């Protein structure tokens, strides 16, 4: 017995430490932190799959129990990235077929996954897969589904939200239900399945008693009635299919819904369903009207029912009526998502425009707000004012301002935006994109100047010269991932912008002052540094990140890789 | 009634159901031991008593958490020696609740810390060669997590 | 344009 | 004191430890909607009224089981649609008392009974067609149990 | 909120019935409680494997957490049976493999398992394994052992008793020794192995916290002596070998023990190593001297100690003198089994016989008696009567009389078999296995007329004539399962008492008047019967049993089906 | 004549 | 001395730790031949996962231990067989697809060779099919078959030298 | 007289001179924990016992050889299980003449013995290949000794 050290203890505590920025330094602390780190760290998530690799993941934490991998730049949700671009799942699931034998959980995020790819990680992993997400990936079929439901017997947690696959058959979702009693999520939300049966899905309900969360396509609610009874424990379902006919005039008015269903959308819902949810909208606590088939008036009434709503999305068709609504019987708003709607024929009605009223009113009511992301149809530096006074810890704002408007009341946003990064000093994600007259060399370098925690931020139409690229450049001490499009800066801008910012690890710009000399973005050439262009086939894209693993092996034809003199 | 030996010869007179927060102490009346008292060498006494002084409190969690934080704040009081001597203590014996409240106290001091002040308030030579330090800073900053 | 919204804007059409 | 508000909007003054019977209400004190009361409105106010009654009651173990299961026998003679309305309610709270006890019950009533007098005692129509009806009693008595 | 039905609360309410029997009538109310039924039943046992196909037996409860199959019938416990008949678990396993995806316990009960069978069972179910018992099976070696407990690195309890296997090394249980943390019994109670090691054992007894039960082979006490020191929580303990030497006279004497033992038997044990009991008799509830070393003087003497005794096992040398012992210091004696002894060479000693003496003491004495299995050298319808007196609650009853003795006090044992019949209501199992004279068709008639619980019943050398069985057969309201052999009854009288017989599903006949004809037996021809001869290669056997399958595949050349006309 | 006692009578004698 | 019934069953002979082996370390072996050895239906699957396209000889010659379901083992692994013997082989016969296996698939059996041997469930079919299909079969020895059964098989067995067997009632 | 606390908590009296034959117990009267006894819990209580037997004797070496040989010889009448354990002792404490002596003992077993003698007598596992049993005899025979 001598005195007891760290040394002795650390170990053991090591676990106690959860938040990966902690373990982060744990892990920099001398050679033994290192290692304890290195042998107990449960779960890693990577950017960008590009970054590394995955010998060098799974030398560096051989005992993941869990394990997420973004591919894509997020571009590529606006069609914006070549379908081949990259994101290969193939080489980290043999990497883990291999040397992750612990991992339990797989998130893969808008990657390419094949059949090949998930028949391995089935056979592989089998009754230790836990969870699986295909989240925004592609590249598979029905036949690699089918593999995981028939290997991984006791899958908890099965999700393919927004994926794209080629269906061939309906028996991945029969084979779950012949045999899986485990299943706690399955999420197959935004996506086509023609040939997947009701039946199947009433009887996964009735064999797996911790179901608590389930996401559909367009399956007939009416289909689903006993689903609805058999899913007790339910308390999130989105997705389904109302459909009204005009023979049924009470079509539905008879839904049971599971007694905890707390967390909902209903897809095409109308203003004649719409009161099925009455008898409990006490208990909504999150609503997604994404999807649904209501206008700015029904908006309002049903939103005015749900005094305890936390999170709510929906298209712009809420209007400044339903912002006012919110404002005042959601005080409890946290989350608040307002897409953009069929913005060709009229607004969808003559309401369906948010703007500086509905902002404000919103920033006065909702004051525990820590997430707003709106496309608006017009914006006055009052609101962005009211936002920075009065939602304090918001830690992700986006704003979009539209481009149907012609006449925007007051335009160059500086005073605004300033203010609002001065009030919001929570915040950690930003986005804002505008119009040309849109914000000035000064406004551009307020961002910059005033957002100190701010990791993320895609960039609009800022700024009017490169002075104002420049002057950005100076601050952002903690901007980790920069997206800009529509800018007129120029390449030996972008260039110099990059090296002047202390923490940016990835670049993503479309638009700017190019030259086919391309040796412009040369001069921010820097080891480790890869620049990847996807040339003018929409304007020249340019990708850049840092990677331990050099230049990948895998680019497409439409992608030209950046490197010294040709 | 319960008897508990220390490590250095010191009998313990310690009531039922305190002496039960151990399941190291509660798995051990299967096999009764406690025929001769629970003998347990590897708890220095001033240690043990500090123990049992913390279970005594908890169990007192009978008559119904306010002025627990309070008193399990002012318990932590101590210096590090002592707090590395409880963890390592709740872990031998198997108290959950106090396991997992040294080594959530050490955590505590770790978290929002950098890695140099890390070793300042623990006094830890940084033994790292320089390509050893940037490497793991790479990784952790371009890469994993 | 979002991805996911683009396919909905038609399917509602 | 917590407000639990029924599908009918009818506020019930109940205790602290009362209402956390209920691990359904219990996990609602972390996101605490309790600012404006428990909004439960899948309960009916009569049979919120009975589940509170039952919670009252065990939660006064404090003083320390013979006379429960007298409290709980007794509590127990009500009809049919009643004891189902409580089951659904406990399983919509979470009160796995409510439930050992309730259940039981009803499985009581199974228990002994043939499958005439189970479909009798409960109004249950027989909707086998007759090959199932006389597989089912094949696999039954021939080769399963 | 509409009235509630029991329908919206049986999916939980079912999981609360337990008993078998309540399932089985639960699961005929209607369709749905049929399907909650099957999706929810944890254990089934099959009592004969060829009753059903394993794809209905997985069809019908895909959820099984617990199985149980027999085999071989009872009779070939007493090398009746051809090795080669039957019982061949492997389409079982495969069954399992695919669609039990649920399992975690098996109990094979006189079957056929291979190494094949068992390393895919192994494979197939791994880490989900808790228990596995090879209960009186044949057809494997030490390497199917040795692969379930290398891949069931979880198993609870592992059971061989009386299993025949091949023994090529002791890796088996040394594998155990080194990763196996989990097992709470281990039983190898009736088997020669002689290549494990004892220091094997108590390496596990160091690991095994949670080890209560283990049962063993010839080991020599004395070397399980750290073994004993290590189980701290050890229960029961059966087997071992106690080898004196004349050399040593206190050779044992120094045991240690555990502090809770309390169900035992040491194999060999004689009168010099008995008292090694004394110490904690008091604390005995179960007893094996099934393999003792020990004279009727000896028993008393020890029985004598035991007063908590609820469990005996013995030979016939216990003696009238030793039952008169039990009478009176073992009030709480539930079940009492008295196996026939070495009887060539004198009863092993002058004292070693049981008779109506004994049994009208343990009548009187011992009314707690649940169980009562006893071959006896003499009886008398008065200590039948006694039986049917004194001791109610009586579930299980068995008496085989010795061929040994010439006179039998009185023979014909129609009143007292009546009269037992009538005061043992409780009677669910029943066995009565004489010599000619036994019993008389009045007798056996009343047999059938007062045993309305008796679902099984095996019958020694009873009735005269045919009359009898045909008088027999219209009683029994709930025989399920009917053993007889050494009987006179020709072919067409067991046909038609087959067809009288209301509950009959198992027959099994040695002995009867046959015919090469063998066209009577097929008067008792029905949809779903099997009847199989196994011909005169001992006398003709006939087992015959209700099938929704239709007839094995796999018999042997020994076994002959029969069908209608050859 | 049971084939556990069968076993037995033999290695007892 | 075993094929007198001098030696006790259980003597020894396990091929076990010999297939374990050729398993691991004899990765180019197309022929095994084993006389007077314990086969289980574990070694022989191993053998058949192991060697599978690459065995094309197999001989059980007067071993035992083993059962219908190693047969089919190694017949659906070993889609290339030449040679295939048990003869004077003891074995468990659970059923006849062994032989009903051969006959779908295979094609290039040369010899086969269950002489001395009690099957009851194979199919005197299968065995002509084999014939029709088995251009290069050349030997068969057979159980106890009915002659007259097998006249199918002796018209399509053209490049037939050999003959053991059968039943002349 | 110091007080010697054997594994299983029993105090020992016992001389000044006779526990210093064990250097391990005057080394450990220099930062004398024996303000609470030495505590040395690697000794049965009852090997303590015969080792303090055997230091009492040696330490009546005052009155000033043949008897010795004698008492040693006759002390040494024990079983094997018994003769390791002091081996052991001796070591753990550090009582020279003691190790000189159970350690002797175990070597007069091996003395005169074939190897197969040696392994009967002390139940050893000959693991030896046959190749490397030849060897070694070979090396043994022809070459070394
Ligand atoms: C190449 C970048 C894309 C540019 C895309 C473009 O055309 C406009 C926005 C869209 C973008 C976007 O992410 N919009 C938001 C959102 O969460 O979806 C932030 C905006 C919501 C309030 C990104
Ligand atoms: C098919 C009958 C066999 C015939 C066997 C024979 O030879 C006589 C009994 C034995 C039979 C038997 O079951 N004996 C008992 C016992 O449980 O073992 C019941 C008898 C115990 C008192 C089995």
């Amino acid at each position: 017995s001598c005195v007891a050290t760290v040394d002795d203890v650390i170990e053991q505590v090591m676990t106690y430490i959860t938040d990966p920025k902690d373990r982060d330094s744990a892990s920099l602390v001398c050679r033994r932190w290192f290692k304890i780190d290195s042998e107990t760290r449960e779960h890693v998530t990577m950017a960008l799959c590009y970054t590394a690799t995955p010998d060098r993941l799974s030398r560096r934490f051989p005992n993941l129990r869990s394990l997420k991998l973004k591919g894509k730049p997020r571009a590529a949700m606006f069609n914006l990235i070549p379908e081949n671009w990259g994101g290969y799942v193939t080489p980290w699931v043999t990497e883990i077929s291999n040397n992750l034998r612990q991992l339990k959980s797989v998130h893969f995020r808008r990657m390419i996954v094949s059949d090949l790819d998930l028949d391995r990680l089935a056979k592989a992993r089998a009754d230790d897969l836990e969870t699986l997400k295909l989240d925004k990936c592609s590249g598979f079929t029905t036949d690699g589904l089918l593999s995981i439901v028939t290997h991984c017997r006791k899958i908890k947690t099965l999700l393919m939200e927004e994926s794209s696959f080629s269906e061939k058959d309906g028996k991945w979702l029969h084979e779950l239900a012949q045999h899986n009693t485990s299943l706690e999520v399955l999420n197959f939300y935004m996506t086509e399945f023609a040939k997947i049966s009701p039946k199947d899905l009433e009887t996964i309900a009735r064999n797996c008693r911790s179901l608590v969360s389930v996401k559909v396509g367009d399956f007939e609610i009416l289909e689903l009635v006993g689903f609805f009874k058999a899913a007790a424990n339910l308390e999130e379902f989105c997705g389904g299919s109302l459909n009204e006919d005009i023979g049924m005039p009470e079509k539905y008015m008879n839904l049971v819904f599971p007694r905890k269903l707390c967390r909902l959308g209903l897809s095409y819902m109308g203003p004649n369903e719409m009161p099925i949810l009455f008898p409990f909208a006490a208990q909504i606590r999150k609503l997604d009207l994404l999807y649904a088939l209501l206008e700015t008036e029904d908006h309002c009434t049903l939103i005015q029912k749900c005094p305890n709503l936390e999170v709510l999305e929906t298209r712009n068709v809420i209007g400044d009526r339903g912002l006012e609504v919110l404002a005042q019987y959601c005080k409890q708003l946290k989350r608040l998502r307002i897409e953009r709607g069929a913005d060709e024929q009229g607004m969808e009605d003559e309401e369906g425009l948010v703007s500086q009223r509905g902002l404000i009113a919103l920033a006065q009511g909702c004051q525990e707000l820590e997430y707003m992301a709106v496309y608006v149809s017009d914006i006055t530096n009052e609101s962005l004012e009211s936002i920075g006074t009065y939602l304090k810890n918001l830690c992700d704002f986006r704003l979009v301002l539209l481009d149907r408007e012609e006449r925007i009341t007051d335009l160059p946003l500086d005073n605004g935006v300033r203010s609002l990064l001065i009030g919001c000093k929570k915040l950690r994600r930003f986005a804002f994109y505008l119009r040309q007259g849109g914000l000035t060399d000064l406004g551009l370098s307020y961002i910059g100047q005033y957002s100190p925690n701010v990791r993320w931020m895609l960039l609009g139409y800022v700024g009017e010269s490169d002075e104002g690229l420049m002057e950005f450049s100076r601050g952002c001490p903690n901007l980790q991932k920069l997206e800009m499009r529509g800018c007129c800066f120029s390449e030996r801008a972008i260039a110099a912008a990059v090296t002047k910012l202390p923490s940016l690890r990835y670049l993503w710009v479309q638009g700017y002052r190019a030259s086919m000399t391309g040796q412009d973005l040369m001069q921010m050439a820097r080891p480790y540094w890869n620049i990847e262009l996807i040339p003018s086939r929409h304007p020249a894209h340019i990708l850049a990140y840092y990677s331990l693993a050099g230049q990948r092996t895998d680019c497409p034809t439409t992608v030209r890789v950046l490197k010294e003199p040709i | 009634k319960i008897v508990l030996k220390s490590s250095d010869g010191e009998s313990f007179e310690v009531e039922e159901a305190v002496a039960l927060e151990s399941q190291t102490i509660a798995h051990m009346v299967e096999d009764d031991c406690v025929d001769n008292g629970v003998p347990l060498p590897n708890v220095t006494s001033k240690i043990l008593a500090k123990v049992i002084e913390y279970c005594k409190r908890h169990v007192e969690a009978a008559a119904s958490d306010d002025d627990l934080k309070a008193w399990d704040a002012d318990f932590m009081k101590i210096d590090q020696a002592t707090l590395f001597e409880l963890i390592l203590a709740a872990n031998y014996l198997n108290i959950k609740n106090l396991l997992d409240l040294t080594c959530q106290t050490v955590a505590d001091m770790i978290k929002g810390k950098t890695p140099e002040e890390i070793r300042t308030t623990f006094n830890i030579k940084n033994d790292f060669t320089p390509e050893e330090e940037e490497e793991v800073r790479r990784e952790n900053q371009w890469a994993f997590e | 344009r979002r991805a996911s919204l683009h396919r909905f804007l038609e399917k509602r059409k």
